């Protein structure tokens, strides 16, 4: 399963949850991404958060707002 | 079994959030509140409840976390 293949395995789960004080957490948001541009599974992950609708947390290469965005 | 990767979601939220999913899934003493309670106890809306318990589950799910077989 695709799961068992996630590198965020291996981080501080947390640096997929940013929160900002007054503004996006442009820094943390890239700092996830950067761990999902060196996942071998990034399209399933991605496809997983959309079809189940997860709506916080960075997904796939996705921050929360970009996901939120393809949503209608 | 769950308790672990739940709990661990639950220091990560504030005592308020906390208090709200576990009063809404009866984690402490295995009853299970209704909203309008929950809004009750902890002087909060429906929505934010919802987005309160949506958050939880995210980070519960997160592929970044072991899930329970
Ligand atoms: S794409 Fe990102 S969030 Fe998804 S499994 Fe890989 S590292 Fe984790």
């Amino acid at each position: 399963d695709w799961r068992h293949k996630a590198v965020c395995r291996d981080e501080d789960p947390e640096l997929f949850f940013p929160v900002g004080n007054s503004g996006p957490a442009l820094a943390q948001i890239a700092d996830a991404k950067l761990v999902c541009n060196r996942c071998p599974v990034t399209t399933e992950c991605l496809s997983w958060a959309l079809n189940t609708g997860q709506d916080s947390g960075v997904w796939g290469g996705m921050s929360e707002d970009e996901r939120r965005a393809l949503k209608r | 079994l769950l308790q672990d990767q739940l709990q661990s979601v639950l220091d990560t939220l504030s005592e308020r959030e906390a208090g709200v999913v576990r009063l809404r899934f009866g984690l402490t003493d295995g009853q299970p509140r209704t909203l309008d309670e929950i809004g009750q106890v902890y002087g909060v809306t429906r929505e934010r409840i919802r987005q309160i318990e949506s958050k939880t589950m995210s980070k519960l799910r997160h592929p970044s976390r072991s899930q329970v077989l």
